[PDB]
């Protein structure tokens, strides 16, 4: 079925019906619909007028001979006939995410964390050809049937960001495979696999690496704020960076403790906490400077690293 | 050696067993030497240790303990398996060997020389089980890809030190001392100060995972005079003294439980000497417990400062 | 609310209404307005005629496939339908000034004199998306929430 491939679960449909859009590069069937009734069409307006189109032959993939627009039987004439609207194939967006959420495309992920990866994409030509996913190892060998996980190889349009196999996307597993760079190629089912119709995403499988904390400097004086960097974490996830209250100066009150970490950059929240309660920057009902145990900053890493900062005032000279 | 044989194009699968191969290629296969790295040689009973090693040609591994008998499994994880990365390396850090339900943990919970081995999880089962078998004999453990190492578990050791300024303490109103030492094999340590007048104070310190503890800025809220400090750590049994305090719970007496007993000593008409004698008799000498203590003494004197000598930059003292 | 984001204090609005302008790069919502009633539109005159536009997909950021102009349902036909006027996003001007007045952008100012700096800008796309300000140190770290002073991070057009 044209427009609705899921009606008959087909991966494609080339039976053109009056008025339905047709994309570049399609090899239109000439056995039904406009493919046999009106094999020849003429452009109507704009750059399309005058220019002819032949359904009996594949449509060129470039606009230099088939300008975009509406094509009629009468063309520029006032008569309205079975028409064809020509567009261009295009993949709007695509991403690789984890079952808990969070884009991980192009980033480095450990083997254990790649258990239930999902691939989603939004494109233009769902009405004609479903998009298809091919997974290739660093050597380029197809491994699609070995890493496929309980779903077909066809991604429905829309449903971008879906983390479940209930609707849209394709579920893949990369835990079995070794470390390396794996290429995910999205392309048309039959014909639309040129230019904007195809995409090549990358994924990096690596060994389980510890969360690395780094400072821009080692020896600093009081009052000089220092920026710290968290690396090797899962993208779109929350870490906690903690400071022992013992290093805090004794004369410091709750407010000084509640401002050791700054709200700079990727930092999501700053406060103090003990084993039973927390006092954030937005409240004072939590533990006091003595009641609390440590100072903490909840940081949400975006991409491959996160950046936060600390004010070194009200700290012991050790 | 093992060979792959290509056959003529168009031949059927069943019929191909008869005709000779059009061509073939041979290659060699060798076994993988799985072994452990971290647990070897000396070990401290009750202390958490890391587990790591190499598991080439394996996906999951299991750990067994042996002493003149079969190898017994340890319930390290829910599935009793450790995954192997793409680098043929496995690791499971900060596990308490003596704090597990399996018989191997009980065997390792008593001081002595033992053996600890690693085996493949696929070779671990011997009856088609989907999980690691509980017990394997010597022949079963040796036949599969496995390795072993000699381990020697020893008793816990305790040491400590107080930061006395001159053998005395800061002003009595806010007397402050610091403590440091090594308490390998334990999870928490207690410190108690007792004056001559029968007043008691206590503090709980969480020892680091490496066995070293260091606490600073401890307030001694006692009266001026001679004050004795005791540092206490529970032994293997994790119970203070006999485990049956004269008050409160009579089983599983922890340091927190001992704080309840301490809270009654001060209210009594006893002096410092009597309190020290009672605590020494109950915590240590009762039923020959495994708990370990150390002692220190100091005078909680008032603030004082004086000048000793004055001289030019020459030979004078 | 389209056109008037301050009506509901929203930072954006993607519910297109008949006749309201639409800028390049917008990801038009398909749940209300023209996003669901007429997902497909056809150009009317000029370079726009013939060329098609799909609200179900993001509008390209370049004019090479979506020429500027008015788009109808009937396109070049005489019938007038819910239309969409396509323009280009543009920031006309922007400046950094002191509370006493005087542009200080790009110049060198002492630390004490930066007590109450103001940032203003006039742009084109206030009817769709409010502009937003991000402050970065020499190392590029975001410091917006640390230097913000009693106002939001959205600059109104004009003023
Ligand atoms: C396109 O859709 C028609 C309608 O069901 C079907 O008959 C063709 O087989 C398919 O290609
Ligand atoms: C193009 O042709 C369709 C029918 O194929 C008609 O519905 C439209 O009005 C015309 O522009
Ligand atoms: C944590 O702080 C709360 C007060 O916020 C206190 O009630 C708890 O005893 C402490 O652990
Ligand atoms: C756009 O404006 C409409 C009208 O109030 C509102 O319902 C939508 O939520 C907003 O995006
Ligand atoms: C475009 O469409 C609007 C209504 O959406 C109409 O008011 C104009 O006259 C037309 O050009
Ligand atoms: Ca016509
Ligand atoms: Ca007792
Ligand atoms: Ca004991
Ligand atoms: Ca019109």
């Amino acid at each position: 079925e044209r427009g609705n491939l899921d009606a008959d679960s087909e991966s494609f449909n080339k039976t053109i019906q009056s008025g339905d859009r047709v994309f570049l590069g399609e090899e239109i069937s000439t056995d039904a619909g406009l493919g046999a009734s009106n094999p020849l069409l003429t452009g109507t307006a704009g750059n399309s007028e005058g220019v002819s189109l032949d359904l009996s032959s594949p449509i060129p993939q470039t606009t230099e001979n088939q300008p975009l627009g509406t094509y009629d039987v009468d063309g520029s004439g006032s008569a309205t006939t079975p028409n064809v609207t020509l567009l261009a194939p295009r993949i709007t967006d695509s991403e690789i995410l984890t079952s808990s959420g969070g884009d991980v495309t192009g980033s480095a992920i450990s083997s254990s964390d790649a258990g239930n990866l999902y691939v989603n994409a939004d494109y233009n030509y769902e009405s004609a050809e479903k998009v298809e996913v091919t997974v290739e190892d660093p050597s380029g060998t197809d491994i699609t049937n070995e890493v496929l996980s309980g779903t077909d190889t066809f991604v429905d349009d829309g449903s971008i960001g879906s983390t479940s196999s209930t609707g849209g996307g394709v579920g893949i597993d990369m835990s079995d495979q070794d470390a390396g760079e794996y290429t995910i190629i999205l392309e048309g089912a039959e014909d639309l696999d040129f230019g904007d119709a195809t995409e090549t995403m990358t994924l990096t499988i690596s060994s389980q690496d510890e969360i690395g904390i780094e400072l821009d400097s080692e020896s600093v004086t009081q009052g000089t704020d220092v920026q710290y960097t968290v690396t090797n974490g899962i993208d779109g996830n929350e870490h906690v960076v903690a400071m022992d209250l013992s290093d805090l100066q004794n004369d410091a009150t709750t407010e000084q403790a509640k401002e050791v970490f700054r709200n700079i950059g990727d930092t999501s929240e700053v406060g103090i906490a003990n084993s039973s309660a927390t006092n954030t920057s937005g409240s004072s009902t939590g533990p006091t400077v003595e009641t609390a145990d440590i100072a903490y900053a909840v940081v949400e890493i975006d991409g491959a690293s996160a950046v936060g900062g600390i004010e070194t005032q009200y700290l012991d000279d050790s | 050696e093992v060979d792959l044989e290509v056959y003529d194009a168009g031949v059927s699968a069943t019929a191909a067993v008869g005709q000779d191969a059009t061509n073939d290629i041979t290659l060699t296969i060798e076994e993988g030497g799985t072994t452990l790295s971290s647990p070897t040689g000396q070990y401290v009973v009750g202390s958490e240790v890391d587990i790591n090693g190499t598991a080439t040609s394996s996906d999951s591994v299991a750990i067994y303990v042996r002493d003149d008998g079969d190898w017994q499994l340890l319930e390290i994880g829910g599935d009793n398996e450790i995954s192997v990365d793409s680098d043929d390396t496995f690791e499971e850090e900060d596990i308490a060997l003596s704090g597990l339900s399996g018989d191997g943990s009980s065997i390792l919970s008593l001081t002595g020389t033992y053996r600890i081995g690693v085996i493949d999880a696929s070779d671990a089962d011997v009856g088609g089980d989907g999980s690691v078998d509980d017990s394997l004999t010597t022949s079963e453990f040796t036949s599969g890809v496995s390795s072993s190492n000699s381990i020697r578990v020893t008793d816990q050791a305790l040491t400590g030190q107080f930061t006395t300024i001159n053998g005395q303490v800061a002003p009595v109103e806010t007397g402050t001392v610091d403590i440091n030492g090594t308490a390998s094999g334990a999870n928490s340590v207690l410190v108690i100060f007792v004056d001559e007048r029968g007043n008691v104070n206590y503090q709980e310190v969480s020892v680091d995972s490496d066995g070293t503890y260091d606490e600073d800025d401890i307030t001694v809220g006692l009266t001026q005079g001679r004050v004795t400090a005791h540092i206490l750590s529970v032994g293997r049994d994790s119970a203070i003294g006999d485990g049956s305090l004269p008050s409160g719970p009579s089983n599983g007496a922890t340091l927190n439980d001992l704080t309840g007993y301490l809270d009654t000593l001060d209210q009594n008409n006893n002096n410092g000497e009597q309190i020290n004698e009672l605590i020494a008799s109950e915590t240590v000498d009762e039923t020959a417990s495994d708990d370990l203590i150390v002692t220190e003494t100091f005078r909680l004197a008032e603030s004082s400062t004086s000048i000793d000598s004055i001289y030019p930059d020459a030979a004078e003292a």
